[PDB]
RNA sequence: AAAAUGGAGA
RNA sequence: GCGAAGGCCGGGGGCUAGAAGGCGAUCAGACACCACCGUAUUCCCGGCCGUAAACGGUGCCGCCCCGCGGCCGGCGCGCGCGUCCCGCCGGCCGCCCAGGGAAACCGGGAGGCUCCGGGCUCUGGGGGGAGUAUGGCCGCAAGGCUGAAACUUGAAGGCAUU
């Protein structure tokens, strides 16, 4: 079976460790969300650490959980 | 259990010795 | 250039030469007693018949114990350029 | 010479335990050495179930039904033959053997 | 290549299952599990390794000096034909252990090749080969020991209508390396007689 | 005598087709006759020496079985030797049941070279380890203008072998022979074990002196 | 902690050449372990390698021709005099005709073999059979 | 009870399957007689004899009941080994076994075949 | 339930 | 700086077990084992002790591994969304492949090492004498901690086979 450590396979990347891949590069994004009432667009990280509020909305429109970020609103699919 | 029933033997002529040092002197 | 130990001259002054086993580029041993030399044969266009020369490879047991013999012997036949696309 | 991985005990992660006594030998044992075969018994011997189902005076009526724990202690386990000392092979079987499904403290 | 009236004869001869448990040197083989949970294999690998198998059978000096232990119940009625087309010497029953290495023992052979029915119910028949230095090809499960095993069949193994499959398609692949058999055209043979009632 | 060649390899031997014993190990093959040895090269060949018949007695019910165990050593010049011993209850049976077991492994020693490599070889090639039980031999090689710098058992073996010169170190019950004249013949076995530059190449598929392949 | 990295790349490739695995990684990228991997591949003990590089350590990948027999470090460095060079061929090299040992000079850092016929002697770095 | 030796019921194995003939299933009596041919064996003492010549009552009468076990009835060797030879009523052991959900065909969609347009049927 | 010795030295 | 139990030093407390001590009953003795009482103790507070088969009989921080399964902690992975699968796992582990080992066995090491050289503290050198003697230190004491010799004498010991 042909599988080649110089060349790194991407595929299997994605399941390996952030740190143990040949580039240990980082594991998550920043995602955009659509408040459904307004067209303002909010960046927010894939985990979030503190809370961001739709603009115009105080409300936070992520409550930190400890990986992803749910919104209050429909989500904008990371950028989209 | 010959260990302990020897230690505390042990024990018990250290023990003798010390009246024997301090009383004699 | 007479592979094996070989004199001042340069000729064989041993000339057993134990076959290098092919997959692990380590010797075979002479006491290699679990030793394999699988061999497959070549084909010719649409009757795929065999021509009777067939590519020898060879294997120590120890490759056979790590089990990665069976691998090894399709990316080696790729090497022998039997293997195919795959 | 270590005769058992184990040691007697299913002890991981942990430095000491609480003692439970032996209902035999009434020799403290820490929780991991001690037996704990758990039994379920019928209150009323067998043999005499059928006359006191017979003397069925309210409707419906089932066998009391015992749950307890066994414990015996090592020494008190071997004489009373709830276990067997076993050979290598057999140290590592992990079961109780002669099947023996049947609800009640006696096997039968 | 693959032929799909072949072909489908694999998928609907219980060739399309494995063990629920895995191994790393047969995940390549293996096409991945389903929600059965049984891993169901991939049908192009296992025709492609069925000719690797061939090339090594027409390689061997004399052809009945190949011998193939059955030693599972299901292995006997597809090995039984294996010696009407093939020539192999075969070796049926208990192994008897020590054949190999005892020339003295009364059924002993020396195969210059092996070919074992199941993995895990030969594990004598690997190491004596290795004892007398005898290439191991076999068959092997979506689970099985590699341990001494050079090349192996990817199969479902456990059902004697998949262990018919094996046999019949190893014998007719030798025989079209020979030209003999078929050569682009059908098998005498019907799938039947692959199986024991 | 005329035996019926025991062994498949044996009828090779027995037809002349096996051309030295040299072949059947560059094919890596199990040698199960003392005739198919002997073949290579028969009459009077290797020298023997025996020692050590220790007699093992295993206590039982009544009186304990009392056997004897002794441990021969191949001796030929040509860079071949072997490690044998065998257990029997008569002194005759034992030696000769020995002598048939040293017969049945031989090694070849590598014969390598320090500073001059013009002339014939005088000592191993790499330094060789061996490991019986608690016994841990090494075999450094030595220029010719060292002798074969060993113990006086652990030598005998070495010159059998025909090594001229060596350096040796020891480790474990050097007293307990077995282990010892064991440990410097599992070092002899490491004379071809390890990979040289020299040794290195891609080549050699030719399979047609496949000694399993050769019959009658 | 991890004070000799040689060491731990030393026995990541050996380790990984006893399987059989020809790619290796390397956890630190050093400009010594590369003196020891390009004489290594000079050598033709080792094989084509490379550094993918992260701005960090970096990693080494190595493709292997399957040969090393052994490799090894002496830790810490001593430093043996030119006079000196062939008593440790003795110790830690088995024959005189496969004898690499990696010595540190100040005009260029080559195995034993150049360096004495040099006629200059450092420190020695590593083992290499 | 009487149980023999292994060269005494081993006598018998022989004599009931490598010379089987006729030996009486049932019946003691012919059995007395049969086994006293002179070459197909010779041993001393009638009672000696006849510890084979019980034996060969039960033997015989386990192969009139079933086959023994690695049966080899000289009389009879091709019997239901023909059966092994045989196919069943046209030989059609394979054509729409079906059974595949949606990894199943998936798997056949992996390799190039596409099987029954991917409707199997 | 009790239940204790076994001289030295081949 | 902590450190189980037992011990100690003053109180408080005292249900059960129960060092001592008493009985009975055992056995040529029963000092004991076993029954029956029973004080100190055990429980709490404020101090001292500072030791245990305190054991995984295996110091710590690193690295590389051979596969097969559990248990717990998160965190992602697609999946008809089910504590469903599949990894990232940090820890708990079982069996074990080479490798190692006098062996027993270990193998999330006791391996990579007579081809003997990551780093760093500790400890040992035949079995006694001896943890003794003698000083110092610590404790209220019990005891701790540190630590020889004179002389002896040929094995002591380790794991395994019948």
């Amino acid at each position: 079976m042909n599988v080649d450590l110089l060349y790194p396979d991407p595929v299997e990347e994605q399941r390996k460790h952030k740190l143990k891949r040949l580039v240990q590069g980082p594991n998550s994004y920043f995602l955009e969300i659509k408040c459904a009432g307004c067209q303002d667009i909010v960046v927010v990280y894939s985990h979030a650490n503190t809370p961001v509020f739709c603009p115009g909305c105080t409300s936070q429109i992520s409550i930190p959980t400890g990986g992803k970020c749910a919104f209050t609103s429909q989500v904008e699919r990371y950028r989209q | 259990m010959r260990a302990k029933w020897a230690k505390k033997r042990m024990r018990k002529l250290k023990r003798k010795r010390r009246h024997m040092k301090a009383r004699s002197k | 250039d007479d592979i094996g130990m070989k004199n001042s001259s340069g000729v064989v002054v041993d000339a057993y030469i134990p076959r290098k086993c092919s997959a692990t580029n380590r010797l075979i041993g002479p006491k290699d007693h679990a030793a394999v030399q699988l061999s497959v044969a070549r084909v010719n266009d649409k009757g795929k018949m065999i021509e009777n020369n067939y590519v020898t490879f060879a294997f120590c047991g120890a490759i056979r114990s790590r089990g990665g013999v069976d691998s090894a012997f399709m990316l080696l036949a790729q090497e022998h350029g039997l293997m195919e696309r795959l | 010479p270590v005769k058992r991985r184990n040691n007697g005990r299913s002890k991981y992660n942990c430095g000491h335990t609480n003692i439970v006594r032996c209902q035999n030998c009434h020799r403290c044992v820490p929780k991991d050495k001690v037996i704990k075969r758990f039994t379920i018994r019928n209150i009323v011997d067998n043999t005499i179930a059928d006359d006191v189902l017979n003397a069925c005076v309210i409707q419906g009526f089932a066998i009391p039904k015992l749950y307890n724990k066994v414990q015996y202690c090592v020494s008190c386990s071997i004489h009373n033959h709830i276990v067997r000392v076993r050979s290598r092979e057999d140290r590592k079987i992990r079961t109780p053997p002669k099947r023996f499904p049947r609800n009640s403290s006696q096997k039968k | 290549q693959l032929k799909e009236a072949d072909v489908k004869k694999m998928l609907v001869a219980t060739t399309h299952l494995g063990v629920r448990n895995i191994d790393r040197r047969m995940q390549f083989y293996i096409f991945d599990r389903q929600k059965d949970g049984t891993f169901v294999f991939n049908l192009q690998k296992v025709w492609a390794k069925i000719v690797f198998a061939a090339r090594i059978l027409v390689t061997i000096d004399d052809p009945a000096e190949i011998a193939v232990v059955a030693n599972r119940p299901d292995a006997q009625r597809a090995i039984l034909k294996f010696c009407k087309y093939t020539h192999a010497t075969a070796f049926p029953g208990r192994f008897i252990p020590g054949n190999f290495t005892n020339r003295m023992n009364p059924n002993y052979c020396e195969p210059r090749l092996l070919l074992v029915n199941d993995p895990v119910v030969d594990r004598q028949a690997i190491l004596e080969a290795s004892y007398v230095n005898i290439p191991t090809i076999s068959l092997c499960n979506s689970d099985a020991n590699l341990k001494f095993i050079d090349v192996a069949i990817p199969c479902n193994n456990k059902t004697p209508m998949s262990i018919g499959l094996i046999y019949w398609l190893l014998a007719r692949e030798v025989l079209r390396l020979k030209g003999s058999i078929s050569r682009t055209e059908e098998w005498d043979v019907k799938p039947d007689l692959f199986v024991a009632l | 005598e005329e035996w019926h060649p025991s062994t498949k390899l044996g009828r090779l031997v027995k037809a002349g087709k096996i051309e030295s014993l040299y072949d059947i190990f560059k094919y890596s093959l199990p040698i199960k006759e003392t005739e198919i040895i002997d073949y290579f090269f028969p009459k009077s060949e290797l020298a023997e020496e025996v020692c050590n018949i220790m007699s093992v007695q295993k206590q039982t019910t009544a009186g304990q079985r009392t056997r004897f165990r002794a441990h021969v050593i191949v001796g030929n010049r040509d860079g071949f030797i072997g490690y044998g011993a065998g257990v029997s209850k008569e002194v005759a049976n034992a030696i000769k049941k020995a002598a048939k077991n040293a017969r049945l492994n031989i090694v070849p020693v590598r014969r390598g070279f320090w500073g001059g490599k013009l002339g014939d070889p005088h000592t191993v090639s790499s330094k060789l380890s061996g490991k019986c039980g608690s016994v841990r031999v090494r075999l450094i090689p030595a220029p010719r203008g060292a002798g074969i710098v060993a113990s006086p058992t652990v030598a005998k073996v070495l010159e059998f072998a025909g090594v001229s010169d060596v350096f040796t170190r020891q480790s474990g019950h050097s007293r307990t022979l077995m282990n010892s004249v064991g440990a410097v013949y599992n070092a002899l076995k490491s004379s071809y074990s390890i990979l040289t530059p020299d040794l290195w190449k891609k080549e050699q598929l030719d399979h047609v002196q496949d000694i399993r392949t050769m019959s009658l | 902690v991890r004070i000799n990295v040689l060491r731990d790349a030393l026995k990541s490739i050996c380790n990984a050449q006893r399987i059989g695995k020809k790619q290796v990684i390397v956890r630190p990228s050093s400009k010594v372990i590369i003196e020891f991997l390009q004489l290594m591949q000079k050598n033709g003990y080792i094989s084509d390698f490379a550094v993918v590089d992260n701005h960090r350590s970096n990693r080494i990948v190595v493709n292997l021709i399957g040969r090393l027999n052994k490799a090894g470090v002496i830790s810490p460095r001593f430093d043996i005099p030119a006079n000196d060079i062939e008593k440790w061929v003795v110790n830690l090299l088995p024959s005189r005709l496969f004898g690499h040992i990696i010595l540190t000079t100040s005009q260029g850092i080559m195995d034993h073999i150049e360096a004495q016929h040099r006629q200059i002697g450092g420190k020695v770095i590593g083992y290499f059979y | 009870g009487k149980v023999r030796t292994k060269t005494i019921k081993r006598a018998a194995r022989k004599i009931v399957e490598n010379n089987y003939e006729s030996l009486k299933p049932k019946d003691f009596q012919n059995n007395k007689a049969i086994c006293s041919k002179r070459n197909v064996a010779i041993i001393p003492s009638k009672r000696l004899r006849n510890k084979v010549a019980g034996y060969v009552t039960t033997l015989m009468n386990r192969v009139v009941k079933g086959p023994v076990h690695g049966i080899s009835l000289r009389l009879q060797e091709e019997e239901r080994e023909r059966r092994d030879n045989y196919a069943p009523k046209k030989s059609e052991f394979d054509v729409e076994n079906i059974t595949v959900s949606g990894t199943t065909q998936q798997m056949i969609d992996s390799i190039g075949f596409k099987c029954m347009s991917t409707s199997l049927k």
